């Protein structure tokens, strides 16, 4: 089988002492990532939720994210459900971005963008504009990391 | 120069400074860091002291009844209150500020807190 974890790794130029283990950074740099010099890979998942009578409050935790990353978010009611609110949110509750109501009001969409090294986000769904008890109201939720055209994915959710 | 300062805020009551008889040109620079308790540093400057509290309050009456989206309404309120201010720009959810004194004249440095959200099962700025 295969293996998986972290790993460290030292590169030397003309420097005998690297093959001991123990080299100390030292002199001008010479090498670089070479996933830097192309588009970074997305990641799409679609899920669906229920928003019950006692359950209309629902919160989703994401992966972290790296700097630089993006992220965006949209909900799509199944049949005549009214659209909910949404919002994201930070693992301690800071807010970060707002739901903004398309022209076509059928959907409700968000992005963000990664400024600090390590970001972990909660995304936040809501139906509790008053205490109607509609009934069994279900959405569509498409999320996805650095792929900017869920409006229209074609492919099916691909990546982690 | 530097200065050193330690303070209580409750309930969202801020504290001023004074900084007499700046000169056009200077730098000032600011940052805020908890010490104890769930404090949210906010830090702003100002020419005339007026109170924000009445400003402010606003705020909260806005979003305690809908969405309007508070960091929307916040950015907005502040960027009429202060000429510059800074929420996170430190590390965490401290303050960091830099500020170019405009012209010849004394300002005022207001410190406080800002309006935040601390909970996962609903909503409660």
């Amino acid at each position: 089988t295969y293996t998986t974890g972290s790993f460290q790794l030292i590169l030397g130029l003309n420097a005998p002492q690297v093959i001991s283990g123990e080299g100390e950074p030292e002199g001008e740099v010479f090498a670089s990532l070479a996933s830097l010099e192309i588009k970074p890979e997305a990641h799409v998942q679609e899920l669906e939720i229920r928003l019950d009578k006692d359950t209309r409050y629902l919160t989703q935790h994401t992966r972290n994210l790296q700097p630089g990353d993006t992220f965006h978010a949209l909900v799509e009611p199944i049949g005549e459900a009214p659209l909910p609110r949404l919002r994201l949110t930070d693992s301690g509750g800071k807010p970060l971005a707002f739901g903004l109501i398309d022209q076509p009001g059928e959907s409700v969409e968000l992005n963000y963008t990664c400024d600090q090294d390590i970001c972990e986000l909660v995304v936040h769904v809501d139906g509790t504009d008053g205490q109607k008890d509609s009934g069994e109201a279900v959405y569509r939720l498409l999320v996805g990391i650095n792929a900017p055209n869920l409006r229209e994915s074609g492919q099916t959710p691909v990546g982690s | 120069r530097v200065q050193h300062f330690t303070g209580y805020i409750e309930d969202g009551r801020g504290i001023f400074y004074s900084l007499p008889d700046m000169k056009q040109g200077d730098i000032i620079y600011a940052s805020m860091q908890n010490t104890g308790g769930n404090l949210d540093p906010l830090v702003g400057i100002m020419a005339e002291e007026i109170d924000p509290a009445v400003s402010l309050g606003q705020v909260l009456e806005k979003a305690l009844a809908s969405e309007n989206d508070l960091i929307s309404e916040l950015t907005a309120v502040a960027d009429r209150i202060f000429l510059g201010w800074d929420d996170d720009g430190g590390k965490g959810y401290s303050a960091s500020l830099e500020f170019t004194i405009p012209r010849d004249g004394t300002y005022h440095i207001f410190a406080g807190s800002t309006i935040t959200n601390q909970r996962l099962d609903k909503f409660q700025p």
